[PDB]
């Protein structure tokens, strides 16, 4: 079918230097290789934070404090706390 | 499987694996505890003995 074939193969033609041929781009002049493989590679990136997020910086837990190794003080400041109240119940 | 163009997905996931182990649990209490837990001790055998002698008065 002459509608067919041909318009087949210029629509393969078309994009064959587009997709198929590494020869660019014919049907638009701004290029294709360096834009999208290249230069909306980091788009993701550039839309996230580039170099913070992707990296997925892991922020090593810090330690759980806890009394800090008081066993006179804040025993004895406890019991007498409660005394102060106990008077009062 | 779904990302064709990935680049990264191995990247990540070998990150991932070598960041298994993100930290050990911290068991670092074993006197202060104890500490808190003797002067209770302390406390409640006090208390206790208090209580028993009044009720027995």
């Amino acid at each position: 079918q002459d509608l067919y074939l041909r318009e087949l193969k210029d629509t393969k033609l078309a994009p064959s230097t587009l997709q198929d041929a590494e020869g660019n781009v014919k049907p638009w002049n701004p290029p294709q290789k360096p834009n999208l493989p290249e230069l909306e590679l980091q788009g993701p990136e550039a839309l996230k934070a580039y170099t913070e997020q992707n990296v997925e910086t892991a922020h090593v837990a810090k330690e759980s404090e806890e009394g800090e190794s008081e066993p006179i003080e804040e025993d004895w400041l406890v019991l007498d706390d409660a005394e102060e109240t106990k008077e009062s119940h | 499987s779904v990302l064709k163009n990935t680049s990264v997905i191995d990247k990540i996931e070998s990150y991932v694996k070598q960041y298994k182990p993100v930290k050990i649990d911290a068991s670092k209490q074993l006197q202060v505890i104890e500490s808190f837990e003797k002067h209770a001790m302390t406390n409640a055998k006090e208390t206790e003995s208090l209580v028993s002698k009044e009720l027995k008065d």
